RNA sequence: AGGACGACAUUAGACGAAUCAUCUGGAAAGAUGAAUCAAAGAAGGUAAUAAUCCUGUAGUCGAAAAUGUUGUCUCUCUUGAGUGGAUCCUGAGUACGACGGAGCACGUGAAAUUCCGUCGGAAUCUGGGAGGACCAUCUCCUAAGGCUAAAUACUCUCUAGUGACCGAUAGUGAACCAGUACCGUGAGGGAAAGGUGAAAAGCACCCCGGAAGGGGAGUGAAAUAGAACCUGAAACCGUGUGCUUACAAGUAGUCAGAGCCCGUUAAUGGGUGAUGGCGUGCCUUUUGUAGAAUGAACCGGCGAGUUACGAUUUGAUGCAAGGUUAAGCAGUAAAUGUGGAGCCGUAGCGAAAGCGAGUCUGAAUAGGGCGUUUAGUAUUUGGUCGUAGACCCGAAACCAGGUGAU
RNA sequence: GACAAUGGUAGGAGAGCGUUCUAAGGGCGUUGAAGCAUGAUCGUAAGGACAUGUGGAGCGCUUAGAAGUGAGAAUGCCGGUG
């Protein structure tokens, strides 16, 4: 059987790069004005997957591009 | 293709067995049995290998103590003496002299008595 | 020589047989060292991913060819039965510049810093 | 070029054939294509008892506890007489394949082998019955021989000791050609390999 | 919508090629010395291994009948095509809606498309549906009636064959009179157990004995193959005896070592062992086990990391700015020839419209993210993961069908 | 030729021994195959030979391929016998 993808992270992911995944980042969706200015412009732009966790998470998105 | 056991088994235990040869009971005839006794046979025989070169030079050294005890002088102060004699044999050597030839250990032990 | 035969060094190796003797006769020692061992890959015990999530795709997607194009002195494009172009969805023409040679070009959705060249040594555009 | 000896005789009219016939060496390839050819030409029809579903069985031999005996599931679980076998053999393929031109690779520099060595071309003939193709074999030749032409049915000779592949120029094959130790060519049927080959 | 003529086929079968001598030997097919056949050197049998000894094989013929099967006559059955359009006709308790369900990969969702229950319930070529809620438009179709081969699935059975599948604890539960001894009220569970020899020549006869069993004599190549019969390991049980042993505290050995006895795969030999040194089995599990923690009475056999398909990585090989086929046909269940749909690569960036060696954010031709500067791809050995029971054995339990108030 | 390193559980890496089957080559075998028994044999190990007795059909060697490939423990299964 083939692999399956877990759709459920390439709904996250964004593969491109050279092989890293894209981004997504967090505390970004309701509950402002409790976060800086500093931390709400800041967690607005956007970070790849780390080093250690594409370690663990390789074998999803196996098929991402 | 099936592997059958076949007789690799029997012959390897049969060369263990041959082993436990001189052995008790069925620490001679039982593989399972004289597989450990022979494990610790050898498990002996390589501590042994080496304890027996020190039970052979402690019997050498009291052999020299009586010889060097009839000359009233103690084994301590004869290695002392051919130390400073520059004479370098060794004990066994030492002590065979002294049971096959009670003369020449005799000049040794004077050249040893000086040198002090 | 076909009882003599012999592979290429390097390939083929003899693989791993766990648990037979005492040059290796196990795995690990306890825990998940039991048959069909778990953990699913990724359910690390506190989510994992659940941090964001952006997403659409809609439609056309165009199928790029870039200004590598040391064809012939001349004559006209698309016909890629020439070793080019191939599982085209439409056929833009970039750059990476080096118009060495002088034709026309005809393929839809020219890049505009490629057709300045293409252009610039013959002239070339279409749908 | 090489001599093509007449049948049963030594009419050496010579012509030209070689570079992807001779010339071409290789061997890492020309094993890699023999154990291809190997592993296709195998049926795997083994296949061995319990998948513990197999066998009749399948109620608790005795309660777990109070017995002093060990604890038991399926009397045909693996440990017992009659029981299960796990990861016997099951049926399965035990054929890959290979890049095409590789398998092209194969082919020239198992007949350049043959080159390297020794390998005969023939006018052809033909009629019925073959003790005769013993006499054709002792021309000179040597203990195993095809032959190759894009006809078929000069070939009664099925039944020679040894010897007795024989295929068109086109049903060509690896095996022999490493197998044997001699083959013997029709022109016209060289020509044909000489055309594909390229 | 049912039946009359002669080709092939199925169900019995026939022909079918070519060897002698010797040595060994119980026996020749083996060895050896000369031969022969072959559209037949597949296989099995024959006193050891046989192309030429037999049954056969390649190949060739063969059917009274019985089905099966078709070519073809008959046999029915046959009426076959176009222009224009006034006013008719093209499947009603239907399509459809609401409600409760159900189904579509699609969990009520924005929910098209499709089906049930229940009340509602249309239209009539100026018509109706569909195109993923819905309206308009456009394009494709024409529901609410029915039948239709082939390509697809399966194997209790038949014939013919095949296997880097088992070879008697394996392989079917069952090589043997197996769903049988056996067990249960029943449903149901369910074994063990193959082998004398080439040939029964299976031991006439004498002998001890009630017999059983045995010593002779015999058949046999062999019964030190004699029936509970090929081989006949180990545990276990015994007979004989070379060295040793009744003042000694021992995980049984190891190291040292006299004495005695023997004489080998002939090598700084073998057996035994007064006596001295040293010395708390193994496995598991443990911070730590001589452990008084666990496991094993012993011996034999059996008994656990596999395969498929995906992923990734390494190594090998082929091509290389390309690499490469899948099904399918062809083929001898191959290899291979075919087949370029397809997949990955040559370009990236962005949620996306999209622009492009650059793009994104941005008001910015600031900065900053990802990318540019160059190598891939196909097969495959290895490692590892994922999907599978996924290294093996083990629950208390749960559900479904049944069987039981003797 | 010197000179260094070489205790080791989980565990990683490496090189190998043997078992059955296949392929090709080359062989042995009723003047006795496998198996079994015995030995004072060889190799660093897994392990390999040779001799003799038994036995009465078969089997190895080289190279490569494939695995139902190796047992001492599971209150493991089955047999036999303490
Ligand atoms: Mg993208
Ligand atoms: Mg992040
Ligand atoms: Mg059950
Ligand atoms: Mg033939
Ligand atoms: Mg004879
Ligand atoms: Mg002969
Ligand atoms: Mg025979
Ligand atoms: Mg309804
Ligand atoms: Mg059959
Ligand atoms: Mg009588
Ligand atoms: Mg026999
Ligand atoms: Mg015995
Ligand atoms: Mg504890
Ligand atoms: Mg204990
Ligand atoms: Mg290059
Ligand atoms: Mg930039
Ligand atoms: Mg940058
Ligand atoms: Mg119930
Ligand atoms: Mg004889
Ligand atoms: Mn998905
Ligand atoms: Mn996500
Ligand atoms: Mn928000
Ligand atoms: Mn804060
Ligand atoms: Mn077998
Ligand atoms: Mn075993
Ligand atoms: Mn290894
Ligand atoms: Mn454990
Ligand atoms: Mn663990
Ligand atoms: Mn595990
Ligand atoms: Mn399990
Ligand atoms: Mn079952
Ligand atoms: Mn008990
Ligand atoms: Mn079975
Ligand atoms: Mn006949
Ligand atoms: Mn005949
Ligand atoms: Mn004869
Ligand atoms: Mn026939
Ligand atoms: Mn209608
Ligand atoms: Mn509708
Ligand atoms: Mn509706
Ligand atoms: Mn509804
Ligand atoms: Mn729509
Ligand atoms: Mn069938
Ligand atoms: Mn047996
Ligand atoms: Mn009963
Ligand atoms: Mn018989
Ligand atoms: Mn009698
Ligand atoms: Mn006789
Ligand atoms: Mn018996
Ligand atoms: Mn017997
Ligand atoms: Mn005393
Ligand atoms: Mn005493
Ligand atoms: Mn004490
Ligand atoms: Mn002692
Ligand atoms: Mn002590
Ligand atoms: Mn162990
Ligand atoms: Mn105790
Ligand atoms: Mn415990
Ligand atoms: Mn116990
Ligand atoms: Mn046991
Ligand atoms: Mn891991
Ligand atoms: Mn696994
Ligand atoms: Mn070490
Ligand atoms: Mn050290
Ligand atoms: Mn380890
Ligand atoms: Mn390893
Ligand atoms: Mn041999
Ligand atoms: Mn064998
Ligand atoms: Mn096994
Ligand atoms: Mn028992």
């Amino acid at each position: 059987p083939k692999m399956k993808t877990h759709r459920g992270a390439a709904k996250r992911v964004k593969r491109t790069a050279s092989g890293q995944l894209k981004r997504s980042r967090a505390f970004t969706s309701h509950l402002f004005a409790n976060k800086s200015t500093k931390q709400k412009r800041q967690l607005r732009k956007a970070r790849l997957v780390s080093k250690s966790d594409m370690k663990r998470v390789k074998q999803l998105l196996a098929y991402k591009k | 293709p099936r592997v059958k056991g076949g007789t690799v088994t029997r012959a390897r235990r049969k060369k263990t067995i041959k082993l436990a040869k001189g052995y008790f009971g069925s620490k001679h005839t039982l593989y399972k049995v004289a597989k450990q006794q022979v494990m610790k046979s050898g498990q002996y025989a390589f501590r042994d290998r080496r304890q027996r070169k020190r039970d052979f030079r402690k019997l050498w050294i009291t052999r020299i103590n009586a010889a060097a005890r009839q000359h009233e002088m103690s084994y301590s102060r004869l290695m002392n003496g051919l130390k400073k004699a520059g004479i370098d044999i060794n004990r066994k050597m030492l002590s065979e002299i002294a049971i096959s030839d009670e003369k020449a250990f005799a000049q040794l032990v004077t050249k040893a008595k000086d040198a002090l | 020589k076909l009882h003599e035969l012999k592979p290429a060094e390097g390939s083929r190796k003899e693989r791993n047989r766990v648990g037979r003797g005492v040059a290796t006769g196990n795995g690990k020692t306890s825990g998940r060292g039991h048959k069909g061992q778990k953990a699913r890959s990724g359910g690390g015990v506190r989510p994992g991913f659940e941090g964001g999530q952006l997403p659409l795709f809609r439609r056309l997607p165009k199928r790029g060819f870039t200004n590598i194009n040391r064809k012939e002195y001349a004559i006209v494009n698309l016909d890629q039965l020439n070793k080019f172009e191939d599982g085209t969805e439409v056929t833009p023409a970039l750059l990476v510049e080096s118009g060495v040679v002088k034709n026309e070009k005809s393929g839809i959705k020219i890049l505009g810093n490629g057709s300045l060249d293409k252009k610039l040594t013959v002239k070339a555009h279409k749908f | 070029y090489d001599v093509l000896k007449l049948d049963g005789t030594k009419s050496g009219s010579i012509e030209l054939s070689d570079a992807v016939f001779g010339i071409e060496p290789n061997n890492s390839v020309l094993f890699e294509a023999i154990n291809l050819q190997r592993a296709s030409l195998r049926q795997g029809t083994h296949a061995v008892k319990n998948r513990s579903a197999v066998s009749g069985g399948g109620r608790k031999p005795w309660k777990q506890k109070g017995t002093g005996r060990a604890r038991q599931g399926t009397i045909r679980a693996p440990q017992w007489r009659g029981g299960g076998i796990v990861f016997g053999p099951t049926p399965r393929s035990y054929a890959y394949k290979m890049p095409k031109k590789m398998r092209r690779l194969a082919l020239r520099s198992a007949l350049s082998f043959k080159a390297q060595e020794n390998g005969l071309t023939v006018v052809d003939a033909f009629n019925f019955e073959a003790p005769k193709t013993k006499e054709f074999k002792n021309v000179l030749s040597t203990l195993e021989q095809p032959k190759k032409v894009l006809v078929v049915t000069e070939n009664e000779d099925v039944n020679v000791e040894l010897s007795a592949r024989n295929i068109p120029g086109v049903q060509v094959t690896t095996a022999q050609g490493l197998n044997v130790l001699d083959i013997t060519n029709a022109d016209s049927l060289v020509i044909t390999e000489a055309a594909a080959k390229k």
